[PDB]
């Protein structure tokens, strides 16, 4: 039955809250677990805009080192507005309080601006558990695949590459403001049994999956996923002389979808091309 | 000091000056001697009690200015250009102690208009020194006004002698006529009082528009017949009579050239002069007694004008005074909130780059105008908010 998601467990949150257990190891927050209806509605809103710029809290617990979200709701935009709308986290009936915040950056890659990280920087200081979510309208549409934003910041004073498409622009922005940020390891859960059995609504599709004209739709996604390993195995090497391990496992995912595409390439060939010769 | 505020400016030269000698002989920069200081000049001087119960406030720190138009104003035997200089170059100096120095620049510059229009300016080519010693305080921006109202005086000065020679080719002219051109959008002046203009004086005012026409191609001419004088002469009376009045007064008289009386409706429909104006001319003219009714035992005060009166020329005109001179005188807290939500992305940025992102993305409502952002981000970086760079260009940069 797994699930065991849900069913929010008020006292094992009040503990974890009160042992702060965050406070002592600046790394402890490693796992972002975003539910289905999370991206459903944050992707929707981050296409409602187009180019525009759109932004909205996200509701979750946290379990260990892994944050989980359950829920998300936009926000009308700094005016007045905002801050009434966001009463609407304790007007409804829902236990699941707020953990984040996400906004969007239509075409601008996926990292964190010098005012975002300032932003973070706050409310991580005043509200202890925070995360913050970058997600691409342009990049998921034009790609086909979501790309995630969990980047929560370091503490003041404190000190211790993926999506680098920025062709000339704010690629300097990216720059100075790189190491006051983490990136957290996104893994998606599905609740299983309801959703599990109404997800068979992506099978009526059945034609974008039939013609998927992959390899070429996010073929610059490729290209800069190349370009990323090439430097991650010059670090390795120059280390050498576990990073590598990293680079074969980058290597792996990009060659493996790229296999991917080619099945589905050779599938559709021996469908459609391969009858009646 | 509100009723002769003359010798109140005076006492504050004189006491600042010889503050400075006395410390450097003993006390050898004493703590409290110079402490002292700071408190009595600030409080005592700026602001005095009794703008509050007075209803005048906004004056008391106006009346620098009129003490600088005083000394380059035409009057009598004034002090030579060799002490006078010394005195301003330590006005200059606390002058950046004010901070509302934006008033400053507007009543020198709607006194410098009436002080050059009217040719009642001294030492004009010390004018441009003073006006020059401004430029260095702030830029030329903050002269902008000033230094046009200067330029403009000169150019009317040889277009008139251009006109003369103008004049030798063609008829001449039976009245000397002197013009100044002035400018638009940079004076205070305006066209508000509709005139008709004499028959006497229109011929040479076409001439001159035509003088205007092949110089300068493309310019109106908006004449403000309120700001001309002119000198008129009487041909018919006892006595030769060269009198100095303005272009209204000079109209009523010049009526009675065809005939010896008129009623105040008629002359207020051939001239077409509000009837205030009208009014005032009118009461100024029988003040000089250029002009009496037919009754001399009614009395101008309790007895309304009524536009009915038949005024007649006084024929047997013997007024004792051979010098008459008519011509004498008769909160929105949005822009500040927009500059700094627009300043919180960009760290860096110009000042008229700053522009036009807060001007006019919401010029929609309420169009803010460009001197009230001026000042609003003058009260800012004023306040720790903005602290503009130190030099380099003109980058307002935030928190650096
Ligand atoms: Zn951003």
């Amino acid at each position: 039955s797994i699930d065991e998601i849900y069913k929010y467990d008020k006292k094992q949150q009040q503990e974890i809250l009160a042992a702060k257990p965050w406070t002592k190891d600046h790394h402890y927050f490693k796992y972002c677990k975003i539910s289905a209806l999370a991206l459903l509605k944050m992707v929707m809103h981050a296409r409602s805009g187009g180019n525009l710029e759109v932004m909205g809290l996200m509701l979750g617990k946290v379990d260990g080192e892994t944050m989980i979200i359950m829920d998300s709701f936009a926000l009308p935009v700094a005016y007045e507005y905002m801050a009434a709308y966001i009463e609407n986290a304790k007007q409804v009936g829902r236990l699941e309080n707020a953990i984040g915040w996400y906004h969007s950056h239509p075409g601008y890659g996926c990292w964190l601006s010098g005012i975002d990280v300032s932003t973070q920087m706050l409310n991580q200081q005043f509200q202890e558990p925070f995360v913050a979510v970058v997600i691409d309208p342009t990049r998921t549409i034009s790609a086909g695949k979501v790309n995630l934003g969990a980047f929560r910041t370091y503490p003041k004073g404190y000190k211790p590459s993926e999506y680098q498409t920025i062709p000339l622009n704010k690629i300097e922005d990216f720059g100075v403001h790189c190491k006051q940020y983490y990136a957290l390891e996104v893994s998606y859960f599905k609740s299983s049994l309801d959703r599990k059995l109404l997800e068979l609504l992506w099978n009526k599709y059945w034609v974008n999956t039939l013609s998927s004209s992959s390899l070429l739709t996010n073929a610059d996604y490729t290209t800069g996923q190349v370009f990323d390993l090439s430097e991650k195995l010059e670090q390795s090497e120059a280390q050498l002389g576990d990073k590598l391990a990293k680079a074969t496992r980058d290597s792996c995912k990009t060659t493996i979808e790229a296999i991917h595409g080619l099945m589905s390439q050779v599938i559709k060939d021996k469908l459609f091309n391969q009858i009646n010769i | 000091a509100l009723n002769d505020p003359k010798m109140y400016v005076q006492t504050v030269l004189d006491v600042h000056k010889k503050y400075n000698a006395l410390v450097m002989s003993a006390f050898n920069n004493d703590a409290g001697f110079v402490a002292a200081l700071d408190k009595a000049c600030g409080r005592f001087i700026n602001n005095n009690a009794v703008t509050k119960m007075a209803q005048s406030s906004s004056k008391s720190p106006e009346l620098l200015a009129r003490y600088c138009d005083s000394l380059l104003k035409k009057s009598s035997k004034n002090p030579e250009e060799a002490e006078l200089e010394d005195t301003l170059n330590q006005v200059m100096v606390v002058f950046k102690y004010i901070e509302d120095k934006d008033v400053f620049q507007k009543f020198y510059a709607k006194m410098l208009a009436k002080r050059l229009v009217h040719q009642n300016s001294a030492s004009d080519d010390a004018e441009a020194s003073m006006i020059s010693k401004l430029k260095q305080a702030c830029g030329f921006e903050y002269t902008s006004k000033l230094q046009r109202m200067f330029q403009d005086i000169g150019v009317s000065k040889d277009l008139n002698e251009q006109f003369k020679k103008h004049l030798t080719n063609s008829e001449p002219l039976d009245l000397d006529f002197s013009i100044q051109v002035l400018s638009s959008g940079s004076w205070p002046f305006q066209q508000s009082c509709t005139f008709a203009l004499p028959s006497e004086l229109e011929r040479s005012y076409q001439r001159f528009t035509a003088f205007y026409a092949s110089r300068h191609s493309g310019r109106k001419l908006t004449w403000l017949y309120q700001l001309s004088k002119g000198e008129l002469v009487t041909n018919c009376f006892k006595n030769r009579y060269t009198l100095q009045a303005s272009t209204f007064q000079m109209a009523i008289l010049l009526q009675y050239n065809t005939e010896d009386a008129y009623t105040v409706q008629q002359l207020t429909d051939s001239t077409q002069i509000k009837m205030d104006i009208l009014a005032q001319v009118l009461q100024i003219l029988l003040k000089s007694k250029l002009l009496v009714l037919e009754d001399e035992n009614a009395n101008v005060d309790e007895v309304e004008l009524k536009p009915d009166t038949l005024i007649k020329l006084y024929l047997g005109y013997k007024n004792k005074k051979l010098r008459v001179n008519i011509n004498v005188p008769m909160r929105k807290l949005l822009i500040q909130a927009a500059i700094v939500r627009i300043m919180k992305m960009r760290k860096v940025l110009k000042h008229q780059q700053l522009l036009g992102e807060v001007l006019t993305q919401l010029s929609s409502r309420f169009k803010p105008r460009v001197p009230v952002i001026k000042k609003c981000i003058d009260i800012l970086i004023e306040k720790e908010y903005l602290e503009r760079v130190d030099g380099e260009k003109d980058t307002y940069s935030y928190l650096a």
